[PDB]
């Protein structure tokens, strides 16, 4: 069995960007080497077969090389749509048929401020027993943001979950989602809900409110 | 017009089994291998095995070998994969994939995927609540931002869609991870609608559409 390592496991890089991936093989692999593009939540695609050659249809800036253990796959201009995991694949020694541990690209932009809104719970969910306040911050970059909840200017620590976005196709920025959970009725007991939102494209902190059924 | 279309998400307690689907088309399913490999959440791809849809030949990984099983059925031009004695250790998204050439094979077309969740838990259809913003300073010229949140769904195969109310597409589909609380998971979408639109226009609303292979969903999101 024939072991395929990548290297980096991780690479940061600004568009426009030579990018150079590397995989080399525990043994001699001729040129039977596949290089895959995973985007996220999408199935892998094929970008080169036989180690230098480029499957109809994917774009001309990527371009493999090598032969025996050491390979390389390289994109001349990395852009903002080449954001994925890429994966290589060796077909020599099969069975098993191996691929490499990945090699997850970064695209490295200039600093953007997040866009802030509060969204309150809903009527409908207020009448199931629960109350979700959402807070969403925008296209942003870095990923580095900080959420925090205030009731009442009282700090809630406990009952908020984020979720955070992979970098956009476009323009490379993040997104995130808070959510505060309260009962129906904690939710009643209360008036001002704020989140404050931190990031070093804010001068300082923003932070967005409303008050209850204000709205 | 090569195309590999897999069955949808599930649910299985441990010990259980599955079987997913990819029926082919745009080529002959019984003249090019069929190979299947899985992805656990975060980790890369493992190779599980292939099947000859001409044949029925299989030949499959040791790691598998005594608990898989390849099969197709060439009428409906579908190929099957059955996993049996289900472990958490098999939560992942299981591709099913084309290969080419003898020599230098190569999968060269791969399926959307089918997650399989290995919990203890009981699926279930989301449930969508609106979600409209209420600023202390709405700014007219500013976009104007609205969203959708389903909760309680299981498995986390959920796709929001939005549309507007003269039917066409919304092609500003923000989409979020979801969160599990609860064994069930939760996720939100965001539209955010130019002003020169909302402004100009005597839309009420937007619908808010979520796929889940448990139930289809649909809301409609009021359009301050
Ligand atoms: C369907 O509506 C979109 C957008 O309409 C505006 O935004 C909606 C949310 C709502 O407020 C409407 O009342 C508004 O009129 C139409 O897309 C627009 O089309 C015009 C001309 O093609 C263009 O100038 C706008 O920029 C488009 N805006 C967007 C966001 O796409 C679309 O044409 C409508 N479709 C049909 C079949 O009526």
């Amino acid at each position: 069995d024939i072991q395929m390592t990548q290297s980096p496991s991780s690479l940061s890089a600004s568009v426009g960007d030579r990018v150079t991936i590397t995989c080399r093989a525990s043994q001699s692999i001729s040129s039977y080497l596949n290089w895959y593009q995973q985007k996220p939540g999408k199935a892998p695609k094929l970008l080169i077969y036989a180690a230098s050659s480029l499957q109809s249809g994917v774009p001309s800036r990527f371009s493999g090389s090598g032969s025996g253990t050491d390979f390389t796959l390289t994109i001349s201009s990395l852009q903002p749509e080449d954001f994925a995991t890429y994966y290589c694949q060796q077909s020599y020694s099969t069975p098993p048929w191996t691929f490499g541990q990945g090699t997850k690209l970064e695209i490295k932009r200039t600093v953007a401020a997040p866009s802030v809104f509060i969204f309150p719970p809903s009527d409908e969910q207020l009448k199931s027993g629960t109350a979700s306040v959402v807070c969403l911050l925008n296209n942003f970059y870095p990923r580095e943001a900080k959420v925090q909840w205030k009731v009442d200017n009282a700090l809630q620590s406990g009952n908020s979950q984020e979720s955070v976005t992979e970098q956009d196709s476009k323009d490379s920025t993040y997104s995130l989602s808070s959510t505060l959970t309260l009962s129906k009725a904690d939710y009643e007991k209360h008036k001002v809900y704020a989140c404050e939102v931190t990031h070093q494209g804010l001068s300082s902190p923003v932070t967005k409110s409303f008050n209850r059924g204000e709205c | 017009q090569v195309q590999l279309v897999q069955s949808g998400a599930e649910v299985k307690k441990p010990g259980a089994s599955v079987k997913v689907s990819c029926k082919a088309s745009g080529y002959t399913f019984t003249g090019y291998y069929m190979h299947w490999v899985r992805q656990a959440p975060g980790q890369g791809l493992e190779w599980m095995g292939w099947i000859n849809p001409n044949s029925g030949g299989t030949n499959y990984a040791q790691k598998f070998q005594g608990r898989v099983t390849m099969t197709r059925d060439t009428s409906i031009s579908t190929a099957y994969m059955e996993l049996s004695r289900l472990r958490s250790d098999d939560t992942a998204v299981y591709y099913c994939a084309r290969a080419q050439w003898l020599v230098v094979t190569n999968f060269d077309y791969w399926g959307q995927g089918t997650l399989v969740t290995v919990s203890s838990g009981s699926a279930s259809a989301p449930t969508l609540f609106p979600l409209v913003s209420c600023e202390n300073s709405p700014s007219d010229t500013s976009s104007v931002a609205v969203g959708c949140l389903a909760q309680d769904f299981l498995p986390d195969s959920i796709t929001f869609s939005w549309k507007y109310k003269n039917n066409s597409d919304i092609s500003s589909t923000r989409g979020f991870p979801s969160v599990l609380r609860g064994g069930k998971y939760a996720a939100t979408s965001q539209v955010l609608l130019p002003s020169k639109d909302v402004m100009q226009g005597t839309d009420e609303h937007v619908v808010c559409k979520v796929q889940h292979p448990n139930g289809n969903k649909e809301k409609n999101v009021p359009l301050p």
